[PDB]
């Protein structure tokens, strides 16, 4: 029952990373009028959009907040993987820590853009161990 | 629909005088990603006067004439690349825009890269002598290895292939300055010029979005081309990046000669070369080993490397 729930904007960086992973994935819709219901355990994979302002506001995409706001969706989160770009410095991938704090779940990994070979191999291994232990 | 039977002024000016012009429509937006980027870069507006660089004087005065010269030369070199991108590169992108908002975003990019170039002037005004400033300018003009890099990109901006122009516009903020940006982070890892490093971090907060946006617009255009032409463009990107990596390595070995920073500076460069490729939708072929820099220096870039009322709980 290995499952990913992920968000990706129109740039589809997080989408492309997630499609390189072994586990089945479900996409949180971009459209703010649309919502999804998930009733299985999942690892959450989301990008950061605070924009390096000095400030965790907008760090978690609004669509991800809307998804987690539903307690039926919220309760199934085993852990969060966040992405972004180290050039945002103190704001790098901070969507993960924010979600980790809000849900009281582990921050499992942080990566950049569409991810490397190493990121794919590591996240596959981490998702496996997360659903076992 | 008025939009489908009219052109933007810049389309009219350079490409098609056969149709009447439409005003920009910020109320009906083709691509929400444009509004995303516009809001962030305008909200992130800054000027180098905002940073008290005078507080770097103590750590600056502890550096010998060789290290002070290295910094002035490095930053004058980066000033040149920002002057290229502000005066040619970003403004050249406006007429090749997919959307109306993209035209205005590239005008913001050209202005803010102008602010980047100006910020080095602010540092020099505080720390450097007139002799150090003049010497650095002479050195930049006469350094053929330095000059080779912008000389390789400018032709793509002035030529009539918009995709090659776009790749060049992405490569500048995505790669070409990071060999130089290594130096301030190396120094601030040793508690030297900490306020200068704050200016560099504000510059990177802009350049990361510039590289992303150019790479995003590149991908939207190439996606419409035939599989053959997509393979052709991918070939061109790797061929150009190979050339630019070669020119950058040659320059950095001359810049950092006798300081022993060339090797780490080149690894930081290749790390960013990897991110440039990813921002164009291509896999990075670089090994985590090829791109590794010292943790204490990387920590100066990001310490994380190691709220809205819509929250219902
Ligand atoms: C306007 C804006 C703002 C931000 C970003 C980008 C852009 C365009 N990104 C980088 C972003 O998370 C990264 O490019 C992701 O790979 C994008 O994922 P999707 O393409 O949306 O799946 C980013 N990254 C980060 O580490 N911290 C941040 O605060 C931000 N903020
Ligand atoms: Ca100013
Ligand atoms: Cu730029």
């Amino acid at each position: 029952k290995e499952l990913i729930v992920y968000f990706s904007t129109q740039s589809n960086n997080t989408h492309r990373f997630v499609q390189k992973l072994d586990a089945e994935s479900i996409r949180i819709p971009i459209d703010e009028e649309e919502r999804i219901k998930v009733d299985e355990d999942y690892v959450l994979i989301v990008p950061t959009y605070s924009g390096g302002k000095v400030d965790a506001h907008g760090a978690v995409p609004k669509q991800v907040i809307h998804f987690l706001n539903d307690p039926d969706n919220r309760k199934h989160c085993l852990g969060v993987i966040s992405s972004g770009n180290t050039n945002f410095g103190d704001s790098f991938a901070i969507a993960g820590p924010v979600i980790s704090y809000k849900l009281k779940v582990p921050l499992l990994y942080q990566f950049e853009l569409i991810g490397t070979k190493e990121d794919v191999e590591e996240v596959n291994r981490i998702i496996s161990e997360t659903f076992n232990a | 629909n008025y939009y489908d039977r009219s052109v933007s002024p810049v389309e009219y000016a350079y490409f098609d005088q056969s149709q009447n012009m439409r005003a920009i429509n910020w109320n009906k937006i083709v691509d929400e990603k444009d509004l995303e980027v516009w809001n962030r870069v305008t909200q992130n507006f800054w000027l180098p006067e905002n940073i008290p660089v005078s507080n770097d004087l103590p750590s600056w005065n502890e550096l010998d004439d060789d290290w002070q010269q290295l910094i002035t030369r490095t930053f004058t070199g980066l000033t040149l690349l920002d002057t290229v991108q502000s005066s040619i590169g970003d403004v050249a992108q406006i007429k090749n825009s997919l959307t109306e908002q993209e035209q205005v975003i590239y005008a913001n990019f050209a202005f803010m890269v102008g602010v980047h170039a100006r910020s080095y002037g602010t540092i020099f005004s505080t720390l450097c002598t007139s002799e150090q400033i003049e010497e650095a300018h002479e050195w930049v003009v006469d350094n053929e290895a330095l000059q080779a890099r912008p000389k390789a990109l400018i032709p793509f901006y002035t030529a009539d292939d918009p995709l090659k122009s776009k790749i060049a516009a992405a490569l500048m903020p995505g790669f070409l300055l990071y060999g130089g940006f290594y130096l301030p982070f190396y120094l601030s890892a040793r508690g030297k010029l900490p306020n200068t490093s704050d200016i560099i971090r504000l510059i990177l907060r802009d350049k990361v979005i510039h590289n992303f946006y150019s790479g995003y617009k590149y991908q939207l255009k190439v996606a419409k081309l035939s599989p053959e032409k997509q393979a052709e463009m991918k070939q061109f990107v790797f061929d150009l990046l190979d050339k630019m990596i070669g020119l950058e390595k040659t320059y950095l070995h001359q810049l950092y000669d006798g300081f022993g920073l060339a090797d780490e500076a080149i690894r930081f460069s290749l790390y960013n070369a990897g991110k440039f490729l990813q921002n164009l939708g291509y896999e990075s072929p670089f090994t985590k080993e090829e791109t590794r820099i010292a943790p204490e220096v990387f920590a100066q870039l990001s310490a994380r490397a190691d709220l809205d009322e819509d929250w219902d709980f």
